[PDB]
């Protein structure tokens, strides 16, 4: 029933659609963290650089977010995740909410 | 300087129901070895050794002499 | 305005004056029962019967008279209809058991024996048969009944019908007869204990079920029926083969087998 | 027609809070008080 | 206008609002005779009397919380606010003949009353058993009362399984199956199904009491070759599906709670559950000789019973196995409703483990009769059935009132009651085990200790009994209205908002085949 | 902003971490200023400042995941009003004991208790566990 | 009897009650493991900031749900069911008694070979003699020989009642019009006690049944001086 | 901005534990109550007959 | 053996009954006792809603056979998707 | 007979707000006091005579 | 003839707790047997088997009732 | 779910008015019977 | 058996009626005849106050409490006998 890397690459499709609409975009996020699995950097680069073409800068942190909220108690995986991110949030000027002060309570 | 090694990151969840299950088995393992020992057992030998030289006569003319019965003065 | 096809109920004073009529037939009952009085019963009796008339008075101007009763709601109606049979059924069982349990043990005081010493029971084959007859008989001449209505037949129909409730009249004359002339009362122990209680609620059954019968000949005389839509018929007639088959388990167990 | 929407749909005022509390309080203090005034009725026949 | 809405009414939710309220009053009936019970066995020795005012409270206790507080309120409350919303029904199938279920039932609350007022009451225990019952050793009207009682709340609850039954198959959407429909309003269907099968029996067996009281009749006198062993197997026929009656509202309710505060859009395994209910309901009908284990039955008929009770445990732990699968990955809302919910699932199966304790009917000779069985059923009706009842009060109270409780005050709550109920019961299970009869206004001094337990433990529901009095006034006293609920995706009864027009889906909803 | 009773039909705002895009943003009305910077986010993010990236932040959401998530001193308030309750209870049983409750039985005096122990063992209770079983017959005394 | 804070069954009498008591410790460990096992599963599911709402196939798991349960309920059912049949097996009785429930109190009637019988009431809490068992005591006590299989048959002559006697396994329903038999055997000589065990009006709570296990010889002649 | 628990949480949790083991422990071993633990270890046998 | 004399629903069927017949005849449902048959559910062939005012709840069963059915208002205007599947759906008002 | 069902249809359907237990006319408004006369009266009857059979009578 | 009599023996024909009909079927036969006996002229001594068993086994209430019916002609067994 | 802030708030003081009352109409009429027992008792 | 008829083709009110007539109504005089010809008196048997029998626990809420509802006086002995 599908492998691991069958998914991912099912996922970066549905993002990559050009003319992907913001109804498909939240149906997307929403649908994919339904799942037991962080996304892989793969998968969110496509999510962020359709937030991009969307013209949506507070989802694409909001995706970060979510990414972070995810990993539970796996503290190890959201630096990762941002890491392997850096040179697309650099090329977008995205910034993590960290940047932003959005993770103080 | 240093990157980040990349973790295990899908079946996160499943992965944790699995290792406490097999956990929670091992335990319930070890209750029933305790359980037996320390209490079905105990009872069966705590039974077994009043009985094995018990004399109920004994045990009668003792109920007897300390005046319980209403048959037996 | 609504675009399903269900009825929303005018509301309605009849649940209360039903529930009050319950209330007084009961503590009517008790008063009957330890305070040698019927004042109460009776007021209750009373209550119960108006609350009847007035509430399928009703039904019937939603029905015939306001159309309410769309293919939906007559659905409802039937379904309605076979579970309140159904809890009928459940009751009757009940007395059933009961009759099994003191008949196939029968106790030392009866003699341990049954019937039990000193009980005369009635002969199967005289009145009893009889009863059988006539009520299998009014099954037959209902079923004419529904077939008329259905074929448009309004003379037929109403011969059929009136048949059948001469049957259901008959057979209430014959049982009460035989009630009197039975040798064995209610306090003859268990024999009689079940025989007038089982055959009796059943009794009370024919009796309601021929009112239907009578309610529905006086509908019919006022054309209320169409040859499509006349559930109110339908509904008693499936209510009647209930009393049938209710006689016919009384007739092979208490008073054939239990001979 | 009837009306609709919160504190409307009950057979009981809430309009006012205190009025409402007198109203629970003989509502359900009645229903609680019941038993122990039967008990003690049945105590004071015999 | 206020007796054409609240005496006359046909809708679905006003009618559900009268059960409420009624089942809320009951509750304090009950309540108090609860206390009544726990104070005469606080300590040693007598308080109220002997044995006959004793188990007058007792016997209405029981009565008062089965047939005026549990049925009234999961049934005739729950059920009719909730079955027509989540189906998107306009209103029950016969929504007059719905109000008369209601309109019995503060008839038949007057008659029990009427029966603990009158002569010295009817101090028989709640199954009512000959000859203790009968015209002798109960000579006047209170038996008598009784048994009219549970004529009309019999006659309210046929009727309303009549209903039901008729509104869940006929009136759901016509692309909706029966396995579309939720959870709660399978739980109804069933529940309506014992019903219609079970009460006719009792109605049966009471209205022979009732001739052998005032009639001369002789069913169960055996001086006419009757038996009072036939009673006993007619009110079980009836009180062992009664029990699953009592339980199956409150499995559906749990469904919607546990399946909500979990985040999630649906309960886990929709059709075993579904399975697991109907099963129960079919096993529950051919078990209730369990009741009668002490009586003189053969020994066949014994292992037979044990056999088929015991059988019961593997649809109900499917339902408990799948509410922990619901809980299993959850964005978890540690709501009161939740905590009520969760409370149930433990506590129910610890109850329900003693119920197989008790099947065992070797082990039953030495355990019948005393509080062992006690301490089993306050486990799924205290712990179960009122948890249930609880958290799915917490929880469509805004859809009911449009109004927020305080769910700091409703958590508090919680805790008391939670401690409260194990304190009075779990002591119970060592007194049966020790050989504490039922039914007992005193004890051997060696009980002393865990009866005094036992009833500072019902002080403490008490508390919580008047705090939950307090806490839906300053609800209702603070005004705080519904803004947003979540998850009405899945969840129909909200949709409508809080609470719903008078008249809803007068549109009916719009769902295609494909 | 306002949300209203009237609106329960319309698709609403929700903060919830298992779905993190809801279904309409938080914020609808801009003003003048705010739908500048709605213009400017067509144009390189790079380009916004920290504080215009969390303006259009806080136009999408409510609260952020942190805030969303944050815990409380909610369970000392319950615990405390809990075990509050639980001790006023003991005020209810302390006034029952007081004025509802006469004295206990005679059987429960300390010498009644030591005479009825006594004859318990002499009659040997539960002698192979429960009772008798903790008696020490020969030194005349509890088992230690 | 019972003693105080005791939490488990009274010490076995006779072999089916010592049956009684093992079956239950067996019982009682499944018991104990269960509710363990779902209050443990339960603290599990809610201590996880990991989540997976999306839906979830239950096809394979309840196979384990269902077969599990299923033998385990079989562990149960087996030696439960052989404690019923022993106790059910002929056992040739060697002394028939009879009890007879009153309200409130006992009757006893030994009429194998003269008439014997006598009225069984509680000692009134008032007129104890020091070191008596309030609530337990009777003025006439069952003596019966210890060591030797007795039939003892339970009726009543009013209302339903029940003879129990808790240490050896004991509860027979009294039920007039009716004789219900049990068998009766005690290991060891001394006192037993129970109580009335199906509610039966003012005193339900106040007709106890005392055994008396003797020699026989001891019953013999306490027998012939009864008459 | 603090709430209600960040305000008064601590006290009403030191305060209702103080009140609530005061006052059962008052109830437990002031008023009388008879417990009857078990006289295992704690009663000293009396002649009786 | 066969005279008339009984009305026929065609006579005599009145007020919401009388309407079912008579728009059963003319194959119309406006009283909703017939399942609605989907399209294909695209934003080309959406699903069309009949309402007699500017909402409706829609029920989705997004596959066949699932137990969970999508419940959302359904406004006048531009098409709206189920939640779940993303089918189309268009208020068709009047 | 002949059918004047067509009659009583007009009658059950003018738009005069009444509610169908009231909507034939006078009758059923006296028929409705009677009954309803008859149940409240008997309830207060039932509770008097309640509060007679409470307490004991020589 | 074969006595040493202790208490009744299992009767394979009532092998249950309910024993009822052991004592009423033995009460028959011993008074069936009684009035046999007396009659056509021989001993009561060979009905003792059944006087001993109904002894035994019967409630003393139950055959004083019993006998009283018999006495009264109101008995409802056959004998 | 989300709620408007209170209509009619409901202060410390008004809880405390509120939640005493509720208790009181509990515990005077029961503690009114159960404390005058004897009086019945014995009549 | 399974009786011994015939019919169908389409099913009707001419065939239950036929029935009726032909089959139900001619069975209810048959054992009408039967019946009738059966009646009258049986003589009643010899009184013996047997206890399961004639039961009184509680007077009747009728008459003189002492008779059954559709008492009889030529074969319903009292519990004292037959009356006079
Ligand atoms: C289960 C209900 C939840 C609340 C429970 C509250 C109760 C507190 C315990 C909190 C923990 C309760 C767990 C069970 C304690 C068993 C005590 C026992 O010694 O039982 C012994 C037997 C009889 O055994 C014998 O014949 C040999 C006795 C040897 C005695 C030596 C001295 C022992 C210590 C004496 C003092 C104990 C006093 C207990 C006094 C307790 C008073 C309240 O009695 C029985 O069968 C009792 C039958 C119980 C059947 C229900 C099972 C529920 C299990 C819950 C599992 C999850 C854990 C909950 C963990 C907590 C989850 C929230
Ligand atoms: C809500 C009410 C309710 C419910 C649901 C139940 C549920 C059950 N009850 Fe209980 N019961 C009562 C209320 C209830 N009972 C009442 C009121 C009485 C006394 C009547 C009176 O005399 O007044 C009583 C009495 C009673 C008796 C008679 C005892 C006696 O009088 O001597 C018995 C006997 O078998 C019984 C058994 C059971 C069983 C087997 C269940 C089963 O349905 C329980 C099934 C549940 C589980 C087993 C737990 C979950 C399962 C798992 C986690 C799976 C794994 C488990 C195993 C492998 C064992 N009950
Ligand atoms: C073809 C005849 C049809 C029956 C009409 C007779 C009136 C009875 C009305 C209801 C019948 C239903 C069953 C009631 C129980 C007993 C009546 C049984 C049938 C009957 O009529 O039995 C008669 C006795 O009636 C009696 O005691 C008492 C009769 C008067 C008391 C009526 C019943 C009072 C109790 C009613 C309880 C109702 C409970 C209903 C619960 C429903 C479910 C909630 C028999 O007469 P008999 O002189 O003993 O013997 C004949 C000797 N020649
Ligand atoms: C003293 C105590 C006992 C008193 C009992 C007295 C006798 C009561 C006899 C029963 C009379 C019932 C009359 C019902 C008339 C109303 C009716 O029959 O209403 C019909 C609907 O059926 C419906 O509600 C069906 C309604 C179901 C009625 C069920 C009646 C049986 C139940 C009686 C109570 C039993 C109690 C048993 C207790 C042991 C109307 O629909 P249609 O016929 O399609 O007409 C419409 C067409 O005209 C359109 O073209
Ligand atoms: C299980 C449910 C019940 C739980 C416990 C109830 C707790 C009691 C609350 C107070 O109840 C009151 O207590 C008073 C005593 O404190 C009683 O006054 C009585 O005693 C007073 C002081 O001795 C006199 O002044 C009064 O006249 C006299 O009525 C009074 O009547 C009663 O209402
Ligand atoms: Cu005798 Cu209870
Ligand atoms: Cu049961
Ligand atoms: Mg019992
Ligand atoms: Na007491
Ligand atoms: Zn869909």
């Amino acid at each position: 029933h599908e492998t691991d890397e069958e998914f991912d690459a099912r996922w970066v499709t549905y993002f990559n659609k050009p003319d992907i609409d913001a109804w498909e975009l939240r149906k997307g996020m929403n649908t994919l963290v339904g799942y037991d699995l962080v996304p892989e950097p793969k998968i969110i680069d496509a999510a962020l650089r359709a937030c991009r073409r969307l013209n949506d800068f507070a989802s694409a942190v909001r995706i970060l977010e979510v990414v972070k909220d995810k990993a539970g108690p796996h503290k190890e995986i959201y630096p990762y995740v941002i890491q392997e991110l850096r040179p697309t949030l650099n090329e977008l000027g995205i910034s993590t909410p960290e940047e932003l002060g959005l993770d103080k309570v | 300087s240093t990157a980040l090694a990349k973790p295990q990151m899908r079946g996160l969840l499943a992965r944790r129901l699995r290792f406490h299950i097999v956990g929670a088995f091992m335990v319930s393992l070890g209750f029933a070895t305790f359980y037996k020992f320390a209490v079905a057992e105990k009872r069966k030998k705590a039974y077994a050794d009043f009985y094995r030289n018990y004399d109920s006569m004994k045990d009668f003319e003792e109920m007897r002499k300390a005046g319980i019965f209403q048959s037996a003065k | 305005h609504q675009t399903h096809a269900y009825h929303m109920v005018n509301p309605s004073p009849w649940p209360l004056t039903g529930a009050l009529s319950a209330l007084l037939m009961t503590s009517g009952l008790t008063m009957w029962f330890h305070f040698n009085s019927m004042t109460l019963l009776m007021i209750g009796l009373t209550t119960n019967m108006l609350t009847m008339y007035q509430w399928w008075r009703d039904v019937i101007r939603e029905s015939t008279f306001q159309g309410h009763h769309t293919p939906a709601v007559q659905k409802g109606l039937r379904y309605g209809m076979i579970l309140f049979i159904i809890s009928e059924v459940l009751f009757f069982t009940g007395f059933f058991w009961a009759f099994y349990h003191s008949s196939l043990a029968p106790t030392p005081e009866l003699g341990g024996c049954w019937p039990p010493t000193g009980i005369h029971p009635l002969n199967p084959l005289e009145v009893p048969l009889l009863n059988t007859s006539v009520l299998l008989a009014s099954g037959v001449s209902i079923t004419w009944a529904h077939h008329s209505l259905m074929e448009g037949d309004r003379k037929h129909m109403l011969q059929a019908l009136f048949i059948t409730i001469t049957l259901g009249v008959y057979f209430t004359l014959l049982q009460a007869s035989e009630y009197y002339e039975a040798p064995f009362t209610i306090s003859d122990g268990v024999y009689g204990s079940t025989f007038f209680v089982a055959t009796g609620f059943h009794g009370l059954h024919v009796i309601i079920g021929s009112t239907f019968l009578i309610v529905c000949f006086f509908r019919q005389l006022k054309f209320h029926f169409t040859s499509n839509h006349h559930f109110g018929f339908e509904a008693a007639a499936w209510y009647w083969h209930f009393v049938d088959v209710v006689w016919l388990f009384l007739y092979v167990s208490i008073y054939w087998w239990g001979s | 027609h009837y009306e609709e929407g919160p504190g409307k749909n009950i057979p009981f005022s809430v309009e006012n809070k205190w009025r409402l509390l007198a109203m629970m309080t003989l509502f359900f203090g009645s229903g609680f008080a019941a038993p122990f005034f039967i008990v003690r009725h049945q105590l004071l026949k015999k | 206008m206020f007796i054409n809405r609240w005496l006359f009414s046909t809708n679905h939710k006003d009618i559900g609002t009268l059960y409420l309220l009624f089942g809320a009053w009951a509750g304090m009936v009950g309540t108090a005779l609860s206390l009544l019970i726990r104070a005469e066995l606080g300590q040693p020795g007598t308080l109220l009397g002997d044995d006959q005012i004793y188990n007058v409270v007792v016997t209405a206790h029981a009565f008062v919380m089965i047939f005026f507080m549990v049925m009234p309120i999961m049934i005739g409350g729950f059920g009719n606010w909730l079955v027509p919303l989540m189906i998107g029904a306009p209103d029950m199938a016969f929504p007059r003949m719905n109000n008369m279920s209601f309109w019995l039932l503060p008839p038949s609350f007057l008659l029990l009353l009427a029966s603990s007022m009158v002569e010295a009451g009817a101090g028989t225990g709640w199954t009512v058993y000959p000859p203790l019952a009968g015209n002798l050793a109960h000579a006047g009207a209170s038996v008598d009362l009784t048994i009219f009682s549970l004529h009309l709340a019999g006659v309210s609850s046929i009727l309303g399984a009549i209903n039901f039954i008729t509104t869940i198959i006929n009136m759901k959407p016509p692309a909706m199956s029966q396995y579309q429909t939720p959870l709660f309003v399978w739980s109804v269907m069933i529940t309506a199904v014992l019903l219609l099968l079970s009460l006719p029996v009792l109605a049966a067996g009471i209205t022979m009491l009732l001739t052998d009281r005032n009639l001369n009749t002789t069913f169960f006198d055996p001086a006419g070759g009757g038996d009072p062993i036939l009673y006993q197997h007619l009110f079980w026929f009836f009180g062992h599906p009664e029990v699953y009656i009592l339980i199956l509202p409150g499995f559906g309710m749990i469904s919607h709670i546990v399946t909500y505060y979990s985040g999630k859009k649906e309960p886990f395994g929709y059709m075993g559950m579904v399975w697991a209910m109907m099963s129960i309901g079919f096993l529950g009908f051919i078990v209730w000789a369990h009741h009668m284990f002490t009586v003189g039955m053969d020994v066949d008929t014994r292992a037979y019973f044990t056999s088929a009770t015991m059988i019961i445990a593997i649809p109900t732990g499917v339902k408990v196995f799948s509410w922990l699968a619901t809980l299993h990955g959850g964005n978890i809302k540690w709501s009161p409703a939740m905590m009520w919910a969760l409370g149930f699932i433990f506590l129910f199966t610890v109850g329900g483990l003693t119920g197989i304790v008790l099947a065992n009917s070797s082990l039953d000779i030495v355990l019948h009769d005393t509080y062992y069985v006690v301490a089993h059923f306050h486990y799924v009706l205290s712990m179960g059935a009122v948890f249930a009842i609880m958290g799915g009060f917490v929880h469509w109270f805004p859809l009911f009132s449009g109004y927020t409780l305080n769910d700091t005050w409703a958590k508090i709550h919680f805790a008391i009651m939670f401690v409260g109920v194990n304190m009075t019961f779990f002591p119970q299970h060592f007194l049966g085990l020790s050989g504490m009869p039922r039914r007992y206004s005193d004890y051997p001094d060696a009980y002393t200790m865990w009866n005094t337990i036992s009833s500072m433990g019902s002080f403490i529901s008490l508390t919580a009994v008047m705090l939950m009095v307090f806490i839906i006034w300053e609800a209702f006293a603070s005004k705080r209205e519904v803004l947003t609920v979540d998850l009405t995706t899945t969840n129909l009864e909200w949709l409508n908002g809080c609470p719903p027009p008078y008249h809803t889906f007068e549109e009916p909803t719009y769902v295609n085949l494909k | 902003s306002v949300v209203k009773s009237e609106d329960y039909a319309l698709p609403s705002y929700v903060d919830r971490r298992d779905y993190p895009l809801p279904d309409v943003a938080h914020v609808k009305n801009l003003s003048a200023s705010q739908k500048a910077l709605k213009e400017k986010e067509k144009a390189s993010w790079s380009s916004l400042s920290i504080d215009e990236k969390v303006e259009l932040y806080r136009l999408k959401f409510k609260e952020s995941f942190a805030e969303m998530n944050r815990s409380t001193n909610e369970w000392k308030t319950v615990v405390g009003a809990a075990m509050f309750f639980i001790g006023f209870t003991a005020l209810l049983l302390i006034w029952e004991k007081h004025y509802v409750y006469g004295p206990i039985p005679h059987t429960f005096e300390e010498e009644w208790v030591a005479k009825q122990t006594k004859r318990m063992l002499d009659m040997k209770v539960a002698p192979i566990q429960g009772f008798s079983a903790k008696w020490d017959y020969d030194k005349n005394e509890w088992k230690k | 009897m019972a003693y105080p804070m005791q939490l488990g069954f009274q010490d076995a009498t006779s072999p089916i009650m010592e049956e009684l008591l093992h079956f239950h410790d067996h019982t009682l460990m499944i018991v104990f493991l269960i509710s363990s096992l779902v209050l443990y599963i339960i603290s599990l599911m809610l201590t996880t900031k990991l989540t997976h709402t999306s839906t979830m196939d239950a096809q394979e798991v309840e196979t384990i749900w269902t077969i599990l349960p299923a033998i385990i309920l079989i562990l149960i059912a087996l030696p439960s069911l052989r404690i019923l049949y022993m106790m059910d097996e002929i056992n040739n009785p060697s002394l028939t008694v009879k009890t007879m429930g009153h309200q409130w109190y006992w009757s006893y009637e030994y009429t194998d070979y003269e008439d014997l019988s006598f009225d069984s009431y509680m000692i009134p809490t008032s007129e104890l003699k020091p070191g008596e068992l309030r609530l337990l005591e009777v003025d006439n006590r069952v003596v019966l020989p210890m060591e030797m299989t007795i039939r003892m048959l339970v009726s009543s002559e009013d209302v339903l009642h029940s003879w129990a006697v808790p240490s050896l396994g004991l509860k027979t329903d009294a039920i007039p019009g009716r004789l219900n038999q049990t068998t009766l055997m005690s290991s060891r000589p001394g006192l037993y006690y129970g109580q009335c065990s199906e509610i039966c009006g003012s005193n339900h709570s106040f007709m106890p049944i005392v055994l008396e296990l003797v020699p026989l010889k001891y019953f013999e002649k306490w027998s012939a001086s009864m008459l | 901005a603090p709430d209600f628990h960040d305000k008064y949480g601590n006290a009403v949790l030191a305060s209702g534990a103080t009140f609530c083991v005061a006052v059962w422990v008052y109830m437990a071993t002031q008023i009388g109550i008879e417990w009857n633990p078990s006289p295992v270890g704690r009663v000293t046998p009396k002649e009786w007959r | 053996a066969s005279g008339g004399g009984v009305p026929t629903d065609e006579e005599q069927a009145t007020g919401l009954e009388r309407e079912v017949m008579l728009a059963a005849r003319k194959g119309q449902d406006p009283y909703n006792i017939l399942a609605p048959k989907a399209t294909s559910g695209t934003k080309e062939d959406p699903n069309l809603v009949p309402s007699i005012t500017n909402k409706r709840i829609v029920g989705c069963i997004c596959e066949e056979d699932n137990s969970t059915v999508i419940w959302f208002w359904l406004h006048k205007g531009e098409a709206q998707r189920c939640p779940s599947c993303g089918t189309h759906y268009k208020l068709v008002p009047h | 007979f002949e059918n004047r069902v067509a009659e009583k249809q007009k009658l059950f359907q003018e738009d005069n707000g009444l509610p169908v237990h009231l909507k034939g006319g006078a009758t059923d408004n006296i028929l409705y006091r009677v009954t309803m006369t008859l149940c409240l009266g008997g309830t207060l009857y039932s509770l008097y005579c309640l509060g007679w059979a409470s307490f004991p009578h020589k | 003839k074969i006595k040493n009599y202790q208490t009744a023996p299992f009767d394979s024909r009532f092998p249950n707790q309910n024993q009822t009909r052991n004592c009423w079927q033995n009460y028959l036969d011993f008074h069936r047997c009684e009035k046999a006996m007396t009659a056509k002229g021989g001993d009561v001594s060979v009905c003792e088997w059944y006087r001993r068993v109904y002894k035994s086994l019967c409630p003393i209430s139950w055959v004083s009732t019993w006998d009283d019916r018999r006495a009264e002609g109101t008995f409802p067994g056959k004998i | 779910i989300t709620a408007k802030p209170a209509k009619t708030p409901t202060s410390p003081k008004e809880q405390a008015i509120g939640l005493s009352v509720t208790f009181l109409s509990f515990l005077l009429p029961a503690g009114w019977v159960l404390y005058h027992l004897d009086n019945y008792k014995k009549s | 058996a399974s009786a011994a008829k015939g019919d169908h083709g389409g099913t009707g009110a001419r065939t239950w009626r036929f029935l009726t007539f032909g089959l139900a109504l001619p069975s209810v005089a048959l054992c009408t005849l039967n019946s009738w010809l059966h009646s009258g008196h049986r003589e009643r048997p010899a009184f013996i106050p047997y206890h399961h029998l004639r039961i009184r626990t509680k007077p009747f809420s009728w008459g003189d409490g002492n008779h059954t509802f559709f008492h009889n006086p030529r074969v319903n002995p009292l519990p004292t006998g037959y009356e006079k």
